[PDB]
C-alpha cells in the first residue's frame, strides 16, 4: 500500500490525506441524491434502492428533517448519515435554545462541516463516509441549498447531485432554468432527472423519495404529498418514454 | 548503527543512546548562527536575521527577545519552538517574581527552562524542542551566559557559537576572546564571529544583537547596530 | 531516510519534520493562488477564484474572510482546514477584545494562530491542518500590515507575499516590483497584486475570476471589492498601463 | 436608577438617568447606563452595577462573535435572548434587570425587557429601575401609539425627568439614544434642557 | 458586420468634413462593444478603418495616439491587432518627411515591443528604420 | 486488505470498510430466526441450538419491555449488552413518559449506539444482528438491525446461518400476511424455519422458540411444551 493512507492524521508526501479520499470514494458508490433550488423553494429527490422485497415502504429514508425548516438529503453510509442527521438536529436545537430563533442554514451547514472536519482531523476516528445536502427556505433569507462532503466543505449550490450518478445528474440539471421555476414544476423536473440517471439493469429495484421546503410550505420542510409524488412519477415515466422515442 | 532504537524517546538503545534527542540537537545545529560572549561587565548575544527575500518585513519577528528587565534570550534552531520557549520563560520568570518579590536569577530561569525542555523530552507523543537557547542575564553583580539544550541540559559559558558554523565560531572565539573584555569590545567580537559565518553583506538590518549590562537587557536598535558595523569595518 | 516520515513528532537523523513539509505540500494542493501587497496606507489581498460549474453558488464560494471588523484574511489550501482556522482566528480575536478591551493587533492574531499550529506540530494529537492564512489589517501605530501564518508556527510579517501553487513566481515578481519604488498607492497596490497574479498564471482576468479584499487607513474596515469595482480596476489600469 | 425605551416606526429611543448610588451617596453621578451591545442594539442596565456590566460585556462578546460568524447584522431578539439565557441561568447570583432596545433590518424598532429573573417580553415601551414605578404609571396614561422620533424623545425625556424628580436613587443628567437605519444619535440633557415640573 | 461597415462610411464622411475626436470616440465605443462580444472580424475592420481615417486626415499627434490606445486597450484580439499593424505598415511605407515619419516608426515599434504574432512586421519596420 | 481491515478506523482504498463487513459476517454464525407480522400481531420464531444433548438449548428470544421482544443472532455477549441497553431505554421512557417507548425510536437509539463503535478505535462493532418485534399504537413492527448500525423496517425478515431459505419463503408468501389469524402467522414462521432447517432435521418443541406480541397480547415467549399447540398443528412435509 501507499504507506501513508492509514489514519486521517497522516499527510502523504504530496500534501494528500488518503483516508478522506477513500471516504469520498465510499460516498461515490451509493444511490443518487439530487437537490435543486428553485426561486421560491428547494426540492430534494433521492433514488432509494429497495435492496429486498421484504423491507416495508419508507425503510432506510435518506431524506431527514433536520430542524422543522431544514431538510437533509444523504448519500453514502446510511449509519454515518443518521449520525450526522442527529448531530445537525442537536446543533439546530442548541441554536434555537441559545439565540432564540430558527438556525440560518448557512450557519447550520458551517457547524456540521466543522464537525465533519473534526472527525477528519484525528487518527482515532475515521472520516464520515457520506455526503449530504441541507436545504431550506425562509422569507428573510430565501431558498438555500448547501452540500457537505466527507472532507468537510460547505459550498452553496443552485443544483447539486451526490452519489453514483453525480456527473450525469449535474449535466441534466444544467439544462434547467431553476432560477425562475416554481416548486410545483421543479418537483417534476427532479423526478424526471432521477429516473433518467437511474440504472435499471444494475440497481434493479428503485423508489423515488421526494421532499420540498419552500414558500408553499411556509418555510416548513416536509415530504412531498402522495398525489404530487404520484403525478411527478407519472410525468417522469412519460418523459423516459419520450426520450427513448 | 542502532537503526531500530531511533524512533522512540522512551527506550534506551543497546549502547545507551537516546538517539531522538541527538537528532533534535542536529536540528539545532542546522539553524541560523548565533553567538554569545560574556564580557567582563556585561554579555552580548548576536544572531543572523538574514531573510529569504526582500519581501520579508525584517522588523516584525525578532530573534533576540527579553524575558525580564535583566534577562534576555536568543536561540539557534526552529522559530516556533523558540516562541513557545520564550513564552514559557516569561511565564516562569513572572511566577518567580510573584512568589519572591525579586527578579528571577538567571541560573534559576535557566534551570526552569531546562526543566520545561526535559518535560517535553520524556514521552512518545511529544517532540523534543528543536532549539538551543542562549540566556544572558545580569543577576547579582556579575554577568551570566547559559545554554539550554533540547535534552534538558544547561551549561554556563564564557563564549560560544551555535548554528550552522558553530565549529568555526568556537575556534574564532578561542582565538579572540579574553576574559577581561569590556562589553564594547565583546560586541565587536560577537559581530566579527557572526561575519566569519555570515554569507552576503552583513547589513545593519539583517543582523540582530542584544546587550545585557547592569542597566538591564536591551536589544540594540538597528541604528546602533549600523554604527557598530561601520566601526568594525 | 523514509522511516522518519509517518509521524509529526519524529526528527529525521538530520533534524527535519517531513510531516510538516507535507503539510506545506498540502497548501500547494487547492490549485488556487493568493497574493498580498501593502502600500503606504492600504493593504490588498487578491485570490484566484475558480467556480468550475454553473450550479455552484459563486457568492458562497470564496477564500476571503472577515476575521473581525478591521482584519481580513485570504486562505489557501484545503477548504475545510481553511474554514476551521478562520473560525479559530475569529474566536481568538473575540477573546482578545473581551479580555483586553481593544481590537486584536494583526501581528498578535498571527502569533496566536502560529502558536496554535506549533502545538499540533509538537504534540501528536491532530494532523497539522494544511492551510496558509494571509492576514491584512491597519495598525494605528504601524500602519498597513500583511502577515502569513503557515502551518508550522512561522508568521513573519511581509511587505508583499504569495501563497499556493505559484508562490515562488509571485515572490520573484513582487521582489522585482518592490526593489523599485516600494512606495505604492491604493491603485498602484491593486495594480501590482492583480498584475502579479495575471503574469504568474499566464492569463488576463475577467472581473469575476478574481477576488480582492482591501483595507485602507482612511477606511480601516476589511472591504471585499464588488464585481463593478474589480472590473473598473482591471479596465482602467490595463488601459492606462 | 431609571431606564426607559420607546418604540417608534423605523427605530427606537432609549433613555436613562445618570445616578449610581452606593447607599445614600452618589458614587458616580454621570454614569452611562446605556451600553452599545453590537452597533445598533443598546442595553439599559439596572440593579447591581457589577453584575449588569459583566452580563453586558459577556453578551457583547457573544453577539459580536455571532454576528461576525453569520456575516449579518444581529437581531435585537438575538441580543435579548442572550441576555435572557444568562440572567435566567444565574437568577440567584445576578441582581440585574435589563432593557434591550434597538433596530435590525427584519424587525426594526424593537424593545424587549428582561427584568429580575429571566423573563422575555417585547413591549411598545419598557421601563425599569428603582424609580420606574412613578413614571411607569405616568406613561400608562401618556403613551399613544404612532409617535415619531421627536415625540418619543420628548416622551422619554419627560418620563425620566419625573422619575429623577420623585426618586432619591435617580438623578443627575438624562442620556438619550435614538437608533434607526441612519445609526445611533446620543445626547444628554444636563441641567436646563430637562423639564422643570413635568 | 455589414451594418457596422455601412455605419462606418458615415463616420468617414463626418471625419472628412472635420471631426477631431467625436467620430474617434464613437468608433472606440463601437469597438469596445464588438471586442466585449468577442467579434474578431468587427474588431479588425474597426481598427483598420480608424487608422485609415486618421491617415487620410492630418492625424499628426493623433494617429500615433490612437494606435497606442487601441494597442494598449483591454485584451484586444490577436488577429485584430495583427491586421491593424499590417495595415499601418503598408501605409507607413508610402510616407515621406522622414523627420516626422520617424515618430510613427517609433510608435509602431513600441506597440510591437515584442509579440510572437507581429515578429515579422516588427522586423520589417526595424529594417526600414535602419535604412532611414 | 491485510493492512486495511485491522480496525474500523481505516478506510480501504475502495471506499470500503472491512471490520464492519466482518461483523456482518459474524451475524451469520448464529442460528436461524424469522420475524414477521400481520396487521395486529408480530411473531419472532427462533431455532435454538444445542451445545450437547445434556445441555439445554440456548435461549434466542429475549423480553424487552412488555410491548417489545428481541431475537438475536451473533455474539451472545453483544446480544446481552444490547438487550440490557434496550431494556434500560424502555424503562427510562416508561418512567419519564407514562407510555411505552415506540419501537421505531428504540431502534433509532440502538442504531446510534451501535454506530458509535463503527467509527472510533476503542471497541469492535456489535457482532449481533437483531429482529425486534414490537407493538406500539401505530401497529405491529418487525425491525432488523445489523452490526453495521443499519436498521430496516421489515414486513417479514430472517437472519442467522441458513437464512436465505426462510427469506425466499417470506418473499414468496408475504402476500398472505396481514390478513392472517395468529395461528396462521405462527405457522408461516414455523414453515420458514423448516425451510432453513437441513432436510433430515425437523422442528421439535425442544429447539423452537416462539415470541408473540400484538394488540391485547403482551410479548409472550413460548418454549419447551408451550410451543406444542403450534408445532402440533403445523402440517408435515
Amino acid at each position: 500500500g501507499t504507506g501513508y493512507d492509514l489514519s486521517a492524521s497522516t499527510f502523504s508526501p504530496d500534501g494528500r490525506v488518503f483516508q478522506v479520499e477513500y471516504a469520498m470514494k465510499a460516498v461515490e458508490n451509493s444511490s443518487t441524491a439530487i437537490g435543486i433550488r428553485c426561486k421560491d423553494g428547494v426540492v430534494f429527490g433521492v433514488e432509494k434502492l429497495v435492496l429486498s422485497k421484504l423491507y416495508e415502504e419508507g425503510s432506510n429514508k435518506r431524506l431527514f428533517n433536520v430542524d422543522r425548516h431544514v431538510g437533509m438529503a444523504v448519500a453514502g453510509l446510511l449509519a454515518d448519515a443518521r449520525s450526522l442527521a442527529d448531530i445537525a438536529r442537536e446543533e439546530a436545537s442548541n441554536f434555537r435554545s441559545n439565540f432564540g430563533y430558527n438556525i440560518p442554514l448557512k450557519h447550520l451547514a458551517d457547524r456540521v462541516a466543522m464537525y465533519v472536519h473534526a472527525y477528519t482531523l484525528y487518527s482515532a476516528v475515521r472520516p464520515f463516509g457520506c455526503s449530504f445536502m441541507l436545504g431550506s427556505y425562509s422569507v428573510n433569507d430565501g431558498a438555500q441549498l448547501y452540500m457537505i462532503d466527507p472532507s468537510g466543505v460547505s459550498y452553496g449550490y443552485w443544483g447539486c447531485a451526490i452519489g453514483k450518478a453525480r456527473q450525469a445528474a449535474k449535466t441534466e440539471i444544467e439544462k434547467l432554468q431553476m432560477k425562475e421555476m416554481t416548486c410545483r414544476d421543479i418537483v417534476k423536473e427532479v423526478a424526471k432527472i432521477i429516473y433518467i440517471v437511474h440504472d435499471e439493469v444494475k440497481d434493479k429495484a428503485f423508489e423515488l423519495e421526494l421532499s420540498w421546503v419552500g414558500e408553499l410550505t411556509n418555510g416548513r420542510h416536509e415530504i412531498v404529498p402522495k398525489d404530487i409524488r404520484e403525478e411527478a412519477e407519472k410525468y417522469a415515466k412519460e418523459s423516459l418514454k419520450e426520450e427513448d422515442e | 548503527a542502532e537503526r531500530g532504537y531511533s524512533f522512540s524517546l522512551t527506550t534506551f538503545s543497546p549502547s545507551g543512546k537516546l538517539v531522538q534527542i541527538e537528532y533534535a540537537l542536529a536540528a539545532v545545529a542546522g539553524g541560523a548562527p548565533s553567538v554569545g560572549i560574556k564580557a567582563a561587565n556585561g554579555v552580548v548575544l548576536a544572531t543572523e536575521k538574514k531573510q529569504k527575500s526582500i519581501l520579508y518585513d525584517e522588523r516584525s519577528v525578532h530573534k533576540v527577545e527579553p524575558i525580564t528587565k535583566h534577562i534576555g534570550l536568543v536561540y539557534s534552531g526552529m522559530g516556533p519552538d523558540y516562541r513557545v520557549l520564550v513564552h514559557r520563560a516569561r511565564k516562569l520568570a513572572q511566577q518567580y517574581y510573584l512568589v519572591y518579590q525579586e527578579p528571577i536569577p538567571t541560573a534559576q530561569l535557566v534551570q526552569r527552562v531546562a526543566s520545561v525542555m526535559q518535560e517535553y523530552t520524556q514521552s512518545g507523543g511529544v517532540r523534543p524542542f528543536g532549539v538551543s537557547l542562549l540566556i544572558c542575564g545580569w543577576n547579582e553583580g556579575r554577568p551570566y551566559l547559559f545554554q539550554s539544550d533540547p535534552s534538558g541540559a544547561y551549561f554556563a559559558w564564557k563564549a560560544t557559537a551555535m548554528g550552522k558554523n558553530y565549529v568555526n565560531g568556537k575556534t574564532f572565539l578561542e582565538k579572540r576572546y579574553n576574559e577581561d573584555l569590556e562589553l564594547e569590545d565583546a560586541i565587536h567580537t560577537a559581530i566579527l564571529t557572526l561575519k566569519e559565518s555570515f554569507e552576503g553583506q552583513m547589513t545593519e538590518d539583517n543582523i540582530e544583537v542584544g546587550i545585557c549590562n547592569e542597566a538591564g537587557f536591551r536589544r540594540l536598535t538597528p541604528t546602533e547596530v549600523k554604527d557598530y558595523l561601520a566601526a568594525i569595518a | 531516510s523514509a522511516g522518519f516520515d509517518r509521524h509529526i513528532t519524529i526528527f529525521s537523523p538530520e533534524g527535519r519534520l517531513y510531516q510538516v513539509e507535507y503539510a506545506f505540500k498540502a497548501i500547494n494542493q487547492g490549485g488556487l493562488t493568493s497574493v498580498a501587497v501593502r502600500g503606504k496606507d492600504c493593504a490588498v489581498i487578491v485570490t484566484q477564484k475558480k467556480v468550475p460549474d454553473k450550479l455552484l453558488d459563486s457568492s458562497t464560494v470564496t477564500h476571503l474572510f472577515k476575521i473581525t471588523e478591521n482584519i481580513g484574511c485570504v486562505m489557501t489550501g484545503m477548504t475545510a482546514d481553511s474554514r476551521s482556522q478562520v473560525q479559530r482566528a475569529r474566536y481568538e480575536a473575540a477573546n482578545w477584545k473581551y479580555k483586553y478591551g481593544y481590537e486584536i493587533p494583526v501581528d498578535m492574531l498571527c502569533k496566536r494562530i502560529a502558536d496554535i499550529s506549533q502545538v499540533y506540530t509538537q504534540n501528536a494529537e491532530m494532523r497539522p491542518l494544511g492551510c496558509c492564512m494571509i492576514l491584512i489589517g491597519i495598525d494605528e501605530e504601524q500602519g498597513p500590515q500583511v502577515y502569513k501564518c503557515d502551518p508550522a508556527g512561522y508568521y513573519c510579517g511581509f511587505k508583499a507575499t504569495a501563497a499556493g501553487v505559484k508562490q515562488t513566481e509571485s515572490t520573484s515578481f513582487l521582489e522585482k516590483k518592490v526593489k523599485k519604488k516600494f512606495d505604492w498607492t491604493f491603485e498602484q497596490t491593486v495594480e501590482t497584486a492583480i498584475t502579479c497574479l495575471s503574469t504568474v498564471l499566464s492569463i488576463d482576468f475577467k472581473p469575476s475570476e478574481i477576488e480582492v479584499g482591501v483595507v485602507t487607513v482612511e477606511n480601516p474596515k476589511f472591504r471585499i471589492l464588488t464585481e463593478a469595482e474589480i472590473d473598473a480596476h482591471l479596465v482602467a489600469l490595463a488601459e492606462r498601463d | 436608577t431609571t431606564i426607559m425605551a420607546v418604540q417608534f416606526d423605523g427605530g427606537v429611543v432609549l433613555g436613562a438617568d445618570s445616578r449610581t448610588t452606593t447607599g445614600s451617596y452618589i458614587a458616580n453621578r454621570v454614569t452611562d447606563k446605556l451600553t452599545p451591545i453590537h452597533d445598533r442594539i443598546f442595553c439599559c442596565r439596572s440593579g447591581s452595577a457589577a453584575d449588569t456590566q459583566a452580563v453586558a460585556d459577556a453578551v457583547t462578546y457573544q453577539l459580536g462573535f455571532h454576528s461576525i460568524e453569520l456575516n449579518e447584522p444581529p437581531l435585537v431578539h438575538t441580543a435579548a435572548s442572550l441576555f435572557k439565557e444568562m440572567c435566567y441561568r444565574y437568577r440567584e447570583d445576578l441582581m440585574a434587570g435589563i432593557i434591550i432596545a434597538g433596530w435590525d433590518p427584519q424587525e426594526g424598532g424593537q424593545v424587549y425587557s428582561v427584568p429580575m429573573g429571566g423573563m422575555m417580553v417585547r413591549q411598545s415601551f419598557a421601563i425599569g429601575g428603582s424609580g420606574s414605578s412613578y413614571i411607569y404609571g405616568y406613561v400608562d396614561a401618556t403613551y399613544r401609539e404612532g409617535m415619531t422620533k421627536e415625540e418619543c424623545l420628548q416622551f422619554t425625556a419627560n418620563a425620566l425627568a419625573l422619575a429623577m424628580e420623585r426618586d432619591g436613587s435617580s438623578g443627575g443628567v438624562i442620556r438619550l439614544a435614538a437608533i434607526a437605519e441612519s445609526g445611533v444619535e446620543r445626547q444628554v440633557l444636563l441641567g436646563d434642557q430637562i423639564p422643570k415640573f413635568a | 458586420s455589414a451594418t457596422v461597415d455601412q455605419r462606418l462610411p458615415e463616420c468617414a464622411k463626418l471625419a472628412k468634413e472635420g471631426r477631431l475626436q467625436e467620430v474617434i470616440e464613437t468608433l472606440l465605443s463601437l469597438e469596445k462593444q464588438t471586442r466585449t462580444a468577442s467579434d474578431m472580424v468587427s474588431t479588425s475592420r474597426i481598427l483598420v478603418a480608424v487608422v485609415k481615417m486618421c491617415y487620410e486626415a492630418k492625424e499628426w499627434d493623433l494617429l500615433n495616439e490612437n494606435i497606442m490606445l487601441l494597442s494598449k486597450r483591454r485584451s484586444q484580439l490577436k488577429q485584430a491587432v495583427a491586421k491593424m499593424v499590417q495595415q499601418c505598415c503598408t501605409y507607413v511605407e508610402e510616407i515621406t518627411d522622414l523627420p516626422i515619419k520617424l515618430r510613427l516608426i517609433d510608435t509602431l515599434r513600441m506597440v510591437t515591443e515584442g509579440k510572437i504574432y507581429v515578429e515579422i512586421e516588427r522586423a520589417r519596420l526595424t529594417k526600414t528604420l535602419a535604412t532611414i | 486488505r491485510n493492512q486495511y481491515d485491522n480496525d474500523v478506523t481505516v478506510w480501504s482504498p475502495q471506499g470500503r470498510i472491512h471490520q464492519i463487513e466482518y461483523a456482518m459476517e459474524a451475524v451469520k454464525q448464529g442460528s436461524a430466526t424469522v420475524g414477521l407480522k400481520s396487521k395486529t400481531h408480530a411473531v419472532l420464531v427462533a431455532l435454538k441450538r444445542a451445545q450437547s444433548e445434556l445441555a439445554a438449548h440456548q435461549k434466542k428470544i429475549l423480553h424487552v419491555d412488555n410491548h417489545i421482544g428481541i431475537s438475536i443472532a451473533g455474539l451472545t455477549a453483544d446480544a446481552r449488552l444490547l438487550c440490557n441497553f434496550m431494556r434500560q431505554e424502555c424503562l427510562d421512557s416508561r418512567f419519564v413518559f407514562d407510555r411505552p417507548l415506540p419501537v421505531s425510536r428504540l431502534v433509532s437509539l440502538i442504531g446510534s449506539k451501535t454506530q458509535i463503535p463503527t467509527q472510533r478505535y476503542g471497541r469492535r462493532p456489535y457482532g449481533v444482528g437483531l429482529l425486534i418485534a414490537g407493538y406500539d399504537d401505530m401497529g405491529p413492527h418487525i425491525f432488523q438491525t445489523c452490526p453495521s448500525a443499519n436498521y430496516f423496517d421489515c414486513r417479514a425478515m430472517s437472519i442467522g446461518a441458513r437464512s436465505q431459505s426462510a427469506r425466499t419463503y417470506l418473499e414468496r408468501h408475504m402476500s398472505e400476511f396481514m390478513e392472517c389469524n395468529l395461528n396462521e402467522l405462527v405457522k408461516h414462521g414455523l414453515r420458514a424455519l423448516r425451510e432453513t432447517l437441513p432436510a433430515e432435521q425437523d422442528l421439535t418443541t425442544k429447539n423452537v422458540s416462539i415470541g408473540i406480541v400484538g394488540k391485547d397480547l403482551e410479548f409472550t415467549i413460548y418454549d419447551d411444551d408451550d410451543v406444542s399447540p403450534f408445532l402440533e398443528g403445523l402440517e408435515e412435509r
